[PDB]
């Protein structure tokens, strides 16, 4: 309903904090989006 | 009424009636008649004169206060098309 949009709200981030990380750790990020006429 | 002749009806009640009494008399009556009890103004109602509601409208009182404080981000700088 309120797509991240940065230029309407500056620089936005997904944040993860950590309690344990084992070796070769990483985040595979998946996204869904529409790029307009802009 | 008929009346036939030869019998003819007796031309009244004659004189031969039997006069049984005297007691004719109403004695009028003579009296002096008085209510006068002391009233004391008043009278006790669970309730009168009153026009009751049946339901009665929403009410209410009314508040506010504050402020005018805020944390904003804006839209970035973009480049001007024509003009």
């Amino acid at each position: 309903d309120k797509p991240i949009y940065t230029l309407q709200y500056g620089n936005v981030g997904f944040v993860v904090n950590p309690k344990t990380v084992n070796q070769n750790a990483r985040l595979l990020m998946g996204y869904e989006y529409f790029t307009s006429r802009t | 009424a008929l009346i036939n002749p030869q019998f003819p009806y007796a031309g009244p009640v004659p004189i031969p009636g039997p006069a049984p009494t005297e007691t004719m008399p109403l004695l009028n009556y003579r009296v002096e008649g008085r209510i006068a009890g002391i009233q004391q103004a008043r009278q006790f109602m669970p309730f009168l004169q009153g026009p009751h509601r049946a339901v009665a409208e929403q009410t209410y009182h009314a508040i506010g206060t504050g402020i005018q404080m805020g944390q904003t981000f804006n839209q970035p700088l973009i480049n001007t098309q024509e003009g």
